[PDB]
Order: structure tokens, then C-alpha cells, then sequence
């Protein structure tokens, strides 16, 4: 709580720089796009909603597969035993009742045996060298989120789908840092419901002003805008629910006038 | 590489296996080398050993015990640590004829308290201080160590593991089914701890949660909304309870002096926004005379 707030956030601006994906291994991989890559994540999110798991979950085995993916070339036939592997060690590390893994081998539609999952879980565990403690996106919003006045749930809501919606597209997002994404995130979020702006406090708090979070934002407010026509869809469907405040219903700035 | 270690002698053992005395052949380096059973079916690598493995390398800190290097040897996980020579349980069991000197317990608090701290500022609870996972070496060191039921948190925490912390230094906030508990729980074991360090026997051993909070409510106080704000709307708290009066806290750790228990009480507030961090807890007075001896046996 209060009495070690600063350092913590300080220590995660810190580990987010060392567990950072490549921004380009995209192009290194022969056999796999950023649109494969999509199709991935948005499947992940499905499983996390099948199997109700946390978000940080989500967002903890996607940064295990860009890392992964940052140093191991993988096939296509390959890709979804990666991130089955990843959504399995993100589950033991960040949820109460993990998944079994018997559950993760079904939801594969049996492409792969549980061998083939628990030999990945290993090499993955190899790769990352056990480093799974990484910060997300989410860990940075929810301290973001304890300097609104007053607190404002489809804020808090909001700003979760746009960072999630992040996780989806390797370009742009790839080169922005979890606190940066949860900048701009949180920013659009509170300027598309109540009209406000990135808050002083959290300018004195992470020393990120709107115009270093111009970029990203500009990005973000994209995505936001064109949402809807986005081939993948689990995000924006995954919060209709009322468990997010039906937060992607509202509807997007025609213009964030920076 | 397992080629490079020679096995000593067996020195403890957790759920997946025991913990040996070992010594690297090449650099003369003791260590101890803890087993960790996988199986190839099943469920591979057990959450404990994920989650002990990736805190304990964000870990360095001279009090909280080093995680030297992971070995997968054909099928089991070793984590190598650095050999630590007995561990607070034993030691306390071993003073059990004069207590241990002041001085000791004061450069052990103090230190138990730099790693807890040092834990909590990179958003780890442990989750299960108690005297057994509490190691000791020969230069006066106390390190904490065994990660298995440890977990990064969030700021603001959410709902974590109900029922956690072996049940002896569980914080009421646990035993009541707050919806959340945070770093507060670990200074409340360490406030056990130090209450037994003096003593020599724990100061809240019950046998079920009910008995646990009642012999805390027996010496503490049944806590109210004056002392604890929100306690009679917490999960498990019920009306019926006993309403014990608050014990002259002189009488809980009779030893102690107008510091040590200054000490105590704050580490064994019931409010959990109330009850010390261990980082305010390094500038208590009680401290201010503090050495680091070497252990008296
Ligand atoms: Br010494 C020692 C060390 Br070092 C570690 Br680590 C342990 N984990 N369980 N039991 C342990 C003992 Br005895």
C-alpha cells in the first residue's frame, strides 16, 4: 500500500526496460506475420474468457511469447503451442486455480499432445530464464487509476480494453513500453468519458507529460477509432460484458485536439 | 552442471522433494541444493517452483537466501542456494536453556526486517515467515528463505490464496476472509517471530482459525470499529464472538522493554493500514543500538 508505492513503480519502470521484447523480430522470423501473431492473442483472450482467467494473465503470456519469439524462430504449425505453453505458465504464476493442464490440451482442439505443451511450458521456462515477473500494461494502470478524482469505473474499464487492444497489434505497439501504453490508455480513456486529461499527479508520479505520450496516443486513438473493423474482434466482444461495464459500446473521439 | 557438486548429507526437505548439503568440487563453494520432482505427464513445473525461482532472481539482498543457479538434470529441477547453517526454529530450540542475548534478537529483528522490506519494494509477499523458514549462518547473518508460497503483487493488490501463512503467525485479516490482504500480513508473522525470539514459544498457537483468532482476540483485544474500522462487516467475523478486553501489553512479552514492546504493538496492530511497514520499522528506537553479532552458539 502507500509506504511503497514510489518504490515499486520505480522498480517496474526499471524491469520493463529488461524484460522489453525486440521491437523488430517480426522481420526475423521466416514463417510467422504480425498478423498470425493477432490471431494468437485474440485466441488468448478467448481462452482467458472461457476459463475466466485475470487479465494480468493475458497480458503476462503475451509478453512471454514476444520475448520468446524475440530470440526463437518458430513455425506456423508451432505458433499456438507457444502461446498454450505461455497462457499455461502465465496461469501458474499469476492465478488462485490455474487450469489444469489437461484443460490447456483441449482448448487446442487436440493439434498438440500434452507432451508436446509440457515439453514447450520447459523450453519456454528455458528461454526466459524463469524471468516470468514481468510488468504489464495492467499493473501499470491500476496504479494510474488511484489518481482519479474521483474514481470512475468505465475510466478503469476503458482504459483495460485500449491496453488490451494493444496486445493485438506487434506494429505499432511492439516499440512502447507497458507504462507508456498505460499512459495513453488511461489518458483516452478519461478524456472519452468525463472530458478530462492526463493528470498533474501522475506527471509529477511517472514524469510522463501528453506530448511524450503523443506518439503512442496517436496510435492508441487509432486502433480506438477503427476498432471495430479490426479483424480480430475477442477484445471488443470479451467487453460488451457488464463485468466491464459494457465499456466498448461507448463511443471513440472523433479528435483528441493536442 | 550436477557433475560439478558433491552431495554432503540431507539438511531439510519441502513438498517436491528434500534439500541437501552439497559442495562444488571446483571452487570449494558449500551449497544447498534443493529437489525439485517434475514428472513428464501430470503437471510439469509446480507453480511453487515457477514462482520461487523467477522472485528469488529478482531477490539479491543480503538477507533473503541466494538462488545461485537452476540445474535440469534429466527430469527434476535443482535450485542451488547458498548454504545456510541452521535455521530459527532449531536455534531457538537450542537456547532453550538461557534465551538468546538481546543483542541477537535486536541484530535479527533488524535484519529480518531489511529483507521483508527490501521484499515489499519489489512487490513480493512472502507469505509464510515463520522461524523454520527464517536461516542462520555463522557470521550473524538471518536470511529469509523457501519462496514456494510467495507472490508478486499488484498495487492495488486484488483477491489472492485464502488461508494462507501457516496458521501460527496468521494475520487476523486472513483468519477473518478479508477480500484483501497485502504486505501487512508478513509484518504480523515477523511480530510472532518476534514476540518468540524472546519467549522461545510461539505467542498464538491454536489449531483452527477460530482458536487462532480467539487466543489473538485474548491477548490483543476483540477488535471493534474504534481499534479496526470495518471489522464487524468482514467476511468472518461474527457478532457472537467473545468480547476479551486488551491485555496490559507488558504482560504479552513480560521481558521486554518500553521499546521492544513500542515495537511489538505496532507490528501487531489489527488494522492492517495501521500496523507498521517494515521499512518505518528499521528507524524504531529500539534499534538504535543495534550490532550484528555472531550467533552466541
Ligand atoms: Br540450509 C537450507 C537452505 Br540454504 C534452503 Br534454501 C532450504 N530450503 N529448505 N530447507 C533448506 C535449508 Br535446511
Amino acid at each position: 500500500v502507500p509506504d511503497y508505492h514510489e518504490d515499486i513503480h520505480t522498480y517496474l519502470r526499471e524491469m520493463e526496460v529488461k524484460c522489453k521484447p525486440k521491437v523488430g523480430y517480426m522481420k526475423k522470423q521466416p514463417d510467422i506475420t504480425n498478423s498470425m501473431r493477432a490471431i494468437l492473442v485474440d485466441w488468448l483472450v478467448e481462452v482467458g474468457e472461457e476459463y475466466k482467467l485475470q487479465n494480468e494473465t493475458l497480458h503476462l503470456a503475451v509478453n512471454y511469447i514476444d520475448r520468446f519469439l524475440s530470440s526463437m524462430s518458430v513455425l506456423r504449425g508451432k505458433l499456438q503451442l507457444v502461446g498454450t505453453a505461455a497462457m499455461l505458465l502465465a496461469s501458474k504464476f499469476e492465478e488462485i486455480y490455474p487450469p489444469e493442464v489437461a484443460e490447456f490440451v483441449y482448448i487446442t482442439d487436440d493439434t498438440y499432445t500434452k507432451k508436446q505443451v509440457l515439453r514447450m511450458e520447459h523450453l519456454v521456462l528455458k528461454v526466459l530464464t524463469f524471468d516470468l515477473a514481468a510488468p504489464t500494461v495492467n499493473q501499470f494502470l491500476t496504479q494510474y487509476f488511484l489518481h482519479q478524482q474521483p474514481a470512475n469505473c468505465k475510466v478503469e474499464s476503458l482504459a483495460m480494453f485500449l491496453g488490451e487492444l494493444s496486445l493485438i497489434d506487434a506494429d505499432p505497439y511492439l516499440k512502447y513500453l507497458p507504462s507508456v501504453i498505460a499512459g495513453a490508455a488511461f489518458h483516452l480513456a478519461l478524456y472519452t468519458v468525463t472530458g478530462q486529461s492526463w493528470p498533474e499527479s501522475l506527471i509529477r508520479k511517472t514524469g510522463y507529460t501528453l506530448e511524450s505520450l503523443k506518439p503512442c496516443l496517436m496510435d492508441l486513438h487509432q486502433t480506438y477509432l477503427k476498432a471495430p473493423q479490426h479483424a480480430q474482434q475477442s477484445i471488443r466482444e470479451k467487453y460488451k460484458n457488464s463485468k466491464y461495464h459494457g465499456v466498448s459500446l461507448l463511443n471513440p473521439p472523433e479528435t483528441l485536439n493536442l | 552442471s550436477m557433475e560439478n557438486f558433491q552431495k554432503v548429507e540431507k539438511i531439510g526437505e519441502g513438498t517436491y522433494g528434500v534439500v541437501y548439503k552439497a559442495r562444488n568440487k571446483l571452487t570449494g563453494e558449500v551449497v544447498a541444493l534443493k529437489k525439485i520432482r517434475l514428472d513428464t505427464e501430470t503437471e510439469g513445473v509446480p507453480s511453487t517452483a515457477i514462482r520461487e525461482i523467477s522472485l528469488l532472481k529478482e531477490l539479491n539482498h543480503p538477507n533473503i537466501v541466494k538462488l545461485l543457479d537452476v540445474i535440469h538434470t534429466e527430469n527434476k529441477l535443482y535450485l542451488v542456494f547458498e548454504f545456510l547453517h541452521q535455521d530459527l526454529k532449531k536455534f531457538m530450540d537450542a537456547s532453550a536453556l538461557t534465551g538468546i542475548p538481546l543483542p541477537l534478537i535486536k541484530s535479527y529483528l533488524f535484519q529480518l526486517l531489511q529483507g521483508l522490506a527490501f521484499c515489499h519494494s519489489h512487490r513480493v509477499l512472502h507469505r509464510d515467515l515463520k522461524p523454520q523458514n527464517l536461516l542462520i549462518n555463522t557470521e550473524g547473518a538471518i536470511k529469509l528463505a523457501d519462496f514456494g508460497l510467495a507472490r508478486a503483487f499488484g498495487v492495488p493488490v486484488r483477491t489472492y490464496t485464502h488461508e494462507v501463512v501457516t496458521l501460527w503467525y496468521r494475520a487476523p485479516e486472513i483468519l477473518l476472509g478479508c477480500k484483501y490482504y497485502s504486505t501487512a500480513v508478513d509484518i504480523w508473522s515477523l511480530g510472532c517471530i518476534f514476540a518468540e525470539m524472546v519467549t522461545r514459544r510461539a505467542l498464538f498457537p491454536g489449531d483452527s482459525e477460530i482458536d487462532q483468532l480467539f487466543r489473538i482476540f485474548r491477548t490483543l483485544g476483540t477488535p471493534d470499529e474504534v481499534v479496526w474500522p470495518g471489522v464487524t462487516s468482514m467476511p468472518d467475523y461474527k457478532p457472537s464472538f467473545p468480547k476479551w478486553a486488551r491485555q496490559d501489553f507488558s504482560k504479552v512479552v513480560p521481558p521486554l522493554d518500553e521499546d521492544g514492546r513500542s515495537l511489538l504493538s505496532q507490528m501487531l496492530h489489527y488494522d492492517p493500514n495501521k500496523r507498521i511497514s517494515a521499512k518505518a520499522a528499521l528507524a524504531h528506537p529500539f534499534f538504535q543500538d543495534v550490532t550484528k553479532p555472531v550467533p552466541h552458539l
